[PDB]
């Protein structure tokens, strides 16, 4: 009898100081707010319901129409930066927050899902909630011996909630929530459900997507080794955000990013460089492209697990962002490794699709390509064999391309070029 | 995503 | 010659 009712309807039962006649005109908004196209979520909220509705969540001796209630409001929630302010502007947050230890599952679940919603607008409502509390009684929700007692549809709902207090940046979440909430996402994270997998793997992905500091608060937890093994998962929903994880690690600072080596990760990227997903070729060679910035020994880790050749691949054959991720890898290889590394990379096959490379209408890349060349030469000038590399260049082409560049119209471009001709082509 | 609805 | 640049 709650099924498609106007909002005139839902108005005038809501109105009426019949708990039992409110409780009935609520669940016809929440089946409204429930359907598949088009909830009417802003005559709703025309209409005035928001008060009514957080009154109803207080109505302890009334759990049916605190159910019904919150599923409307976190419904509400759901939409617009606008349409979310409606709900905090109504008061829902302290409101949502008693919820949480309501005896009532499915109203504590409700309660969680709709500040999930709520901190997920954006850091403003995000810390709001941080402030009223919340995260003291969401963690205890999760404060048991095993996770595999609660149900799965409520740890997902919670592990969710918790991943978008860790969302967000300018600012960053207050460094003692994120402390605080770190050691129940560290448990999270070796559960066996491939959605609460995923979605703390986000939720580091987000903490680690920032300075150094937040991404040592992080990996002084251990989770790297964690990680790793995710990034094997045959679910591309959970491989994505390991490996967002990991990449942002390895932004940091040399230590970090040994412990993802250390850890086992290099093991990983012949399947990551190659695999199907666009994004995740893309993401995969970002990360060593990070990588060959770091030490000689860890530039010589690349080497030794095979994947200079993979490199050559994505370079020779890959989408466009992606070889553009490939040739930062070969430049901060090349700036930072050794003479005998940087022969490597020409034995493995570098230079031919390197040189076709510069036929890109992309100036950065460009710019990115000669400093390499350039680099490699250096390297070639100390063992005195750069007229080798000179005809290597030649017969592929890429010397017509370079001359090419010298009537480039970026200055850094055609400067680089002429350096690059003076220098070792006459 | 950042917001789920709930459909059922 | 790291890039935050994901």
């Amino acid at each position: 009898g709650t099924v498609n009712w106007s909002v005139e309807d839902i108005v005038k039962g809501i109105n009426s100081n019949n708990l039992e006649s409110q409780l009935q005109a609520t669940q016809a908004a929440r089946k409204l707010l429930s359907r598949e196209k088009q909830p009417p979520i802003d005559n709703i909220i025309r209409a005035g319901l928001i008060p009514k509705f957080v009154s109803f969540l207080g109505k302890t001796d009334c759990s049916p129409i605190q159910f019904e209630s919150a599923w409307a409001l976190t419904n509400i929630a759901s939409g617009t930066s606008e349409q979310t302010k409606a709900v905090v502007d109504g008061g829902a947050i302290p409101a949502f927050i008693s919820l949480l230890a309501s005896p009532h599952a499915h109203i504590s679940e409700q309660a969680v899902w709709a500040l999930g919603n709520i901190a997920g607008d954006g850091s403003a409502f995000r810390d709001l909630v941080i402030k009223h509390g919340a995260i003291d009684p969401l963690l205890a929700l999760l404060a048991v011996p095993d996770l595999s007692t609660l149900a799965c549809g409520y740890l997902r709902n919670l592990t969710w909630t918790l991943s978008n207090l860790c969302r967000n940046k300018n600012p960053a979440p207050p460094l003692d929530a994120v402390e605080q909430i770190l050691p129940t996402l560290v448990r999270l994270l070796h559960h066996n459900d491939p959605e609460v997998l995923a979605d703390s793997c986000w939720a580091i992905s987000y903490l680690t997507d920032g300075p150094n500091e937040r991404i040592e608060m992080v990996v002084k937890k251990g989770v790297v080794p964690q990680l790793v093994k995710l990034l094997g998962a045959t679910e591309l929903p959970i491989v994505t955000p390991a490996l967002r994880a990991i990449g942002n690690i390895v932004t940091g600072t040399d230590e970090q990013t040994q412990k993802v080596i250390d850890a086992g990760a290099l093991a990983v990227f012949p399947s990551l460089l190659t695999n199907p997903k666009t994004n995740i070729q893309k993401e995969a060679t970002w990360t060593m492209s990070n990588i060959t910035a770091g030490r000689q020994d860890q530039i010589q880790q690349v080497v030794n697990h095979g994947l200079v050749p993979f490199l050559v691949g994505v370079l020779s054959k890959a989408d466009f962002k992606t070889q553009k991720e490939a040739a930062w890898a070969i430049t901060n290889y090349t700036s930072g490794g050794t003479v005998e590394q940087i022969v490597y990379l020409v034995h493995c096959g570098i230079i031919e699709p390197l040189m076709n490379l510069l036929s890109a209408k992309d100036t950065k890349i460009i710019q990115v390509i000669l400093d390499a060349i350039s680099n490699i030469f250096q390297a070639a000038e100390k063992l005195g064999e750069t007229e080798k590399l000179s005809i290597m260049i030649e017969e592929c082409g890429g010397l017509d391309k370079i001359e090419a560049l010298q009537r480039h119209e970026n200055e850094s471009v055609y400067k680089a070029s002429l350096n690059l001709i003076e220098k070792y082509f006459s | 995503g950042k917001k789920r609805r709930r459909e059922r």
